[PDB]
DNA sequence: TACAGATTTTATGTTTAGATCTTTTATGCTTGCTTTTCAAA
DNA sequence: TTTGAAAAGCAAGCATAAAAGATCTAAACATAAAATCTGTA
């Protein structure tokens, strides 16, 4: 309004989970990996409530912050402006 | 005390045919044995055609789904509507062993127990078939070096809308990395039941990326295309041609009942046409009939029950207007050539025009009613030969003693009745169910569960027990009551029980609660507390 | 393909070669990042449908080869009930999506004989955008009531919709297709009143399942933000 | 027959189940176990 | 108290608020006291005498029901008796007095399993070795048993293609008096007896009281079952079901 | 007596079904305040 | 046509149910070497 392509949710889904596989993003609450062998097994039989519910639901958490993102991305980044809330 | 166990097996002593007595208790043995016979000659008629029919999906399926799989990647098959059912056999390729794998989500806990049930399946199979290993993918490294042949895998997933889809893509992904090895062809088969687009949001792109490079849809139910169903409901009609009539009631309430079925329509258009055959020859004395052998002991209650029927009484006014045993007997050598001309319609649909998404069933109700022009005017292809493929319903005099009709209610009672609302009914209302005939006090007291359910139907959501148990104890007469526990002298305890002041209040009390756990039994009533039981809120609404 | 494009109809095949890898890593470099794998499977895709149309004129400039083949280049195209169970997923997810208290001012349209009030509804719209956030739990005769709500229609016909055993038969259909969920996974009793109950579907289906048998239930929500 | 999993490291002691009330006719059988 | 009683509007309009003013905080407190012996007493009194006459008139009335129940038992379809009050004499009468040796004479006794869904004891596990006690099939091979399978229902699986191929004659009588009890609800339980209700060598006697049962199946539990409903409602007291839920 | 095979005993590993406790989050009651239609004049 | 007044809505706060899961165990399923029991011989 003040050009840049508007991508579909169907299309943003895949950038999504290479975020999750960059570990960008985590699971909220998770525990990931356990410490020994028996706690893994027993993580294993378990259903997590986060693999039932369809993806655009899943709660999700940060591992970098905003503050962190307007440090290292270039003032020149043409999303610079939208890193300040 | 056996009622006081689990289960317990008992052994019947002992010192035949369920079929009762017509005509108030007049009809003959003979004829309730003809009518055994004659029930049974046409459900076996029935039956049998509905067994080839059955057989015939099976195979014509199989066929297909081979037809799919034989024709770096995989295969994918997805088998839309499939309620994994079918039992998918594979050819004997020379030079390679083709081996079936079928997964459940029961049986796909997680990965690993996926993948050691494959392998123990795969090394079972080629063992049986042609030092153990480890059940672990390695063993398809090692196939051709183990059993000399190369291998073809065909997964069969059971249900996959009720499997842990992240579970599903990793195992897929797991597969995946059997594309290196130079031997092996993998094919998947999806037995999806809902559609396509759920399935696609649930596994990731590359996932996605990764089936598209060689998948078929098929899309195989029992609604596909109306075929298979025409061939059960024309089975049914050859086997009453002739002798049975089908009512348009009797018509839409089956288009109505196989309407609310999607998946599994078929058995119950077979049950609901079962019972139809059942309450026929179980009801009507003219069952014997149907056949000109039993023509010859028409008694006085035959003649009496024949005469009191609509079509006999308008044709005789008719006569009277213008102008019997035999007269009734010469209505039975006609045909009454509807069910031939339905199939000769549907044949002409078929393989004239080639239309075959057509319902013979709502054919036959526009046949009955005599709708036949505007069912087939939707296809923009009758419009020169409507005027042959239509003929008018014929009307033909004792019709109805020989009739699949829908009138008492009978079929709504037996095989899908308003459960919930006929509980509801019988506790709201309770004379319909008890005879109206402890002499004095069954003419003012209600029973307890009835009495309940009206000041549970007329109070709000949550419920106070003890104002509850006030309401009930200000609708019984206190006097009678203690009159009727004072009419056994032979308990002493119940007489030095009811002569104390607060009797009323000890015998309101109980009945109450009894009634108050038998509601919470049936589930009407719960309690909003577990350490306390002071207020009670409802789970049932009448009507709905 | 391409050496059957060619016959019937080795540096400028390299060149179309090259200028099509160029051509799909700048058309979806940014739907597929810097993944070698996700490029290889576009290109993949895409390469037999560039293929067939390039003609004796698109061999030789490559502008009107893109501009023949262009819709290859806009589209990523890397993909693959009854009425009383399709009334059922919709009164669900107005059972999740709705706050019980408001039932009272949209689905009731009875005569009153006694006097009373009705619901006055929401008397501000909040901006929450409910339908973003993951479903709410409710009960079973909550489902049934705006079931019999939003369900299709002398003395003797008895207009509105009865809870027989074909809806509940259906409703467990739906538990069985994991369109429904419980809080309950495995070992569940299905009769218990501290069971609920929730939709397991988004709102991109039941769109498709509404205007399949036209129902408006875009309105609903039309109420709040 | 092939086998759902392999214990191939099982060391079984050379122990006997037969207990000692059932070695002996009866209680006024069992001889002087001092001796 | 309310507009609008039954259907959807009786339902929104009884769910009100109350305010704190009217919240009517009586307790079981203020109750006369009872214990097990006189409630005991005077609650037989009342399931003995009180309503005795018309029950039993409508239980007569009901005997006459039993051939049209014999003649859908014959023809594969299971019986499911609901209704208001109990209904466990009404099965045992009809299933060992009535259908057991007509069953037998009709096909020249027949055993009836008994199980009490009451009891929180029942287990498919146990009922089901009664049942290979009674029917003794065929023991599930080694590649029958999978890996780490249920093996009760692989082997009432090969049951059902053994007994396809059999004469049609009903050689045990299964009785579950409340099927929607509390540990028989179970869905590993209820696709047990489905599985068994594919045999049409097994005839299938049920009850249920729960309001919500029909929930209990999907379509395939239900074209498993293959019922006919039969509502029989006649107020009987329930003294052998309340065992297992202390009223005090 | 006496030895070969079948069955039992004892011992350990594998997988599923389910119970119990802990922690964080949803929900329902309470009190106060403000909006809004409803039977009566 | 108004008119006050009771039904209903919103909000804060706190006690409490309930979901989610961490941890663990019993039981079903499975294998297996040594001892023990039949069974002829």
């Amino acid at each position: 309004s003040r050009t840049i392509k508007l991508w579909l949710k169907k299309d943003v889904k895949n950038v999504w989970e290479n975020l999750v596989q960059l570990d960008f993003f985590t699971e909220k609450s998770a525990v990931g990996l356990r410490d020994n062998a028996t706690a893994a097994f027993y993580a294993s039989n378990y259903q997590f409530q986060g693999t039932m519910i369809p993806f655009d639901l899943r709660s999700y958490q940060m591992q970098i912050i905003l503050q962190e993102l307007r440090r290292i991305i270039p003032k020149s980044n043409m999303y610079y402006s939208w890193t300040q809330l | 005390a056996d009622a006081q166990r689990s289960h317990y097996t008992v052994y019947p002593s002992l010192p035949h045919i369920p079929f009762v007595k017509l005509l108030s208790g007049k009809e003959s043995e003979v004829n309730v044995e003809k009518r055994w016979e004659l029930y049974h000659q046409l459900h076996s008629h029935f039956h049998d055609q509905v067994d080839h029919i059955i057989d015939n999906i099976e195979a014509d399926l199989k066929a297909e789904i081979s037809d799919l799989l034989y024709s770096r990647c995989f295969n994918t098959i997805f088998l839309l509507g499939s309620d994994s059912t079918t039992k998918i056999e594979l050819k004997d390729e020379s030079s390679r062993y083709n081996v079936l794998i079928e997964l459940t989500p029961k049986e796909s806990p997680n990965v690993r127990m996926m993948l050691r049930r494959s392998m123990y399946k795969l090394y079972s199979a080629a063992d049986a078939e042609e030092n153990d290993v480890s059940y672990d993918l390695s063993l398809v490294e090692n196939f051709k070096r183990l059993f000399g042949k190369d291998l073809a895998m065909v997964f069969n997933f059971k249900d996959v809308d009720s499997i842990n889809f992240n579970t599903l893509d990793n195992f897929i992904i797991l597969l995946k990395s059997a594309f290196k090895y130079d031997h092996v062809k993998i094919s998947l088969i999806f037995n999806i039941n809902t559609n396509l687009s759920n399935i696609e949001k649930n596994l990731r792109q590359s996932t996605i990326r990764l089936l598209k490079r060689n998948y078929h849809k098929l899309d195989v139910s029992s609604n596909k295309g109306f075929k298979y169903g025409n061939q059960i409901f024309q089975s049914f009609l050859d086997t009453v041609d002739g002798k049975l009539n089908l009512s348009d009631r009797f018509v839409e309430f089956i288009l109505s009942k196989m309407a609310n079925n999607t998946n599994h329509n078929l058995q119950l258009l077979t049950k609901m046409l079962d019972y139809s055959l059942m309450s026929y020859f179980f009801q009507n004395a003219f069952s014997v009939f149907i056949d000109p052998v039993n023509v010859d002991f028409l008694n006085d209650d035959y003649l009496k029950i024949l005469s009191r029927c609509p079509t006999f009484m308008f044709f005789v006014e008719g006569l009277i207007k213008q102008h019997l045993e035999e007269f009734f007997v010469e209505f039975l050598v006609r045909e009454n050539p509807i069910n031939g001309h339905a199939k000769f319609v549907a044949r002409f649909l078929e393989e004239e025009l080639n239309i075959t998404n057509f319902n013979l069933i709502e054919l036959y109700h526009n046949l009955l009613i005599g709708k036949l022009d505007s069912y087939l005017d939707r296809w923009s292809a009758c419009k020169e030969y409507k005027d042959r493929l239509h003929f008018e319903p014929i009307d033909t005099i004792f019709q109805e003693l020989f009739t699949l009709d829908n009138r008492s209610g009978l079929l709504t009672q037996s095989i899908f009745p308003s459960y919930k609302s006929n509980i509801e009914d019988n506790l709201l209302s309770w004379e319909q169910v008890l005879p109206s005939l402890s002499g004095d006090l069954d003419k003012i007291m209600a029973p307890v569960l009835g009495q309940l359910f009206k000041l549970y139907r007329e109070a709000n959501m949550t419920i106070n027990i003890y104002d509850f148990y006030i309401a009930f104890r200000e609708t019984l007469p206190k006097e009678e009551i203690l009159n009727f526990i004072r009419k056994d002298p032979s308990n002493t305890k119940l007489l030095e029980l009811a002569e104390t002041p607060d009797a009323f209040d000890k015998v309101a009390l109980i009945l109450f609660m009894q009634a108050i756990f038998a509601f919470e039994n049936m589930g009407l009533i719960k309690f909003q507390s577990t350490k306390s039981y002071d207020l009670v809120e409802k789970c049932v609404w009448r009507g709905i | 393909c391409l050496r059957k494009r060619i016959i019937e109809e080795d540096d400028q095949f390299q060149n179309v070669a090259a200028n099509f890898i160029h051509l799909i890593v700048q058309a979806f470099h940014s739907y597929t990042g810097n993944d070698i794998f996700a490029l290889n499977d576009l290109i993949d895709f895409k390469w037999p449908k560039y293929v067939s149309r390039i003609t004796k004129e698109n061999i030789f400039e490559p502008l009107a080869l893109y501009k023949s083949a262009i819709k290859l280049f806009l589209s990523t195209d890397d993909n693959l009930l009854s009425i009383i169970s399709k009334y059922l997923l919709i009164a669900s997810y107005i059972c999740s999506y709705l706050e019980p208290r408001y039932d009272a001012s949209i689905f009731s349209r009875k005569t009153r004989i006694i006097q009373g009030r009705a619901a006055y509804g929401r008397r501000k719209k909040k901006e929450v955008n409910p339908r973003y956030l993951q479903p709410s739990l409710f009960a079973i005769e909550r489902l049934l009531a705006i079931f019999q709500a939003i369900f299709p229609i002398a003395l003797r016909e008895e207009s509105l919709m009865k809870a027989n055993i074909e809806v509940f038969q259906n409703l467990s259909e739906l538990h069985t297709l994991k369109l429904i969920a419980t809080t309950m996974n495995k070992n569940i009793d299905y009769l218990s009143p501290k069971v609920r109950w929730k939709v397991n579907v988004p709102w991109e289906i039941i769109k498709e399942i509404s205007e399949s048998v036209h129902f408006n239930i875009s309105d609903y929500f039309s109420d709040i933000h | 027959v092939i086998r759902k999993f392999t214990k191939k490291n099982v060391a079984r002691a050379k122990k006997k189940y037969t207990p000692f009330s059932k070695r002996f006719k009866s209680i006024a059988a069992i001889p002087d176990l001092t001796s | 108290a309310s507009s609008f009683l039954d259907t959807f509007e009786g339902y929104f309009d009884q769910r009100k608020i109350v305010r704190t003013n009217a919240k009517s905080r009586h307790t079981m407190s203020m109750a006369p006291d009872v214990t097990r012996e006189e409630f005991s007493l005077v609650s037989n009194f009342f399931n003995e005498n009180f309503q005795k006459r018309p029950r039993q008139k409508l239980f007569e009335i009901q005997k006459k029901m039993f051939p049209q129940y014999w003649f859908e038992l014959t023809q594969g379809f299971s019986l499911l008796f609901y209704g208001v009050g109990s209904k466990r004499n009404f099965l045992e009468e009809f299933a060992i007095d009535y259908l057991s040796p007509k069953i037998a004479y009709s096909q020249l006794s027949i055993p009836c399993l008994i199980l009490n869904g009451y009891n929180p004891s029942c287990n498919y596990r146990d009922v089901f070795k009664e049942i290979t006690d009674l029917l003794v099939p065929a023991e599930l091979t080694r590649s029958e048993t999978k890996y780490w399978g249920n093996h009760v229902i692989l082997q009432i699986q090969k049951m059902i293609d053994f007994y396809k191929n059999q004469p049609l004659d009903i050689k045990l009588i299964l009785v579950v008096h409340n099927l929607d009890g509390p540990s028989i609800r179970k869905n590993t339980f209820q696709t047990m007896l489905s599985f068994l209700s594919v045999i049409r060598q097994i005839a299938i006697v049920a009850s249920t009281d729960h309001i919500y049962a029909p929930l209990l199946w999907d379509n395939m539990k239900a074209q498993n079952y293959n019922f006919v409903f039969h509502d029989i409602s006649n107020f009987e007291p329930s003294t052998v079901e309340s065992t297992f839920q202390d009223v005090m």
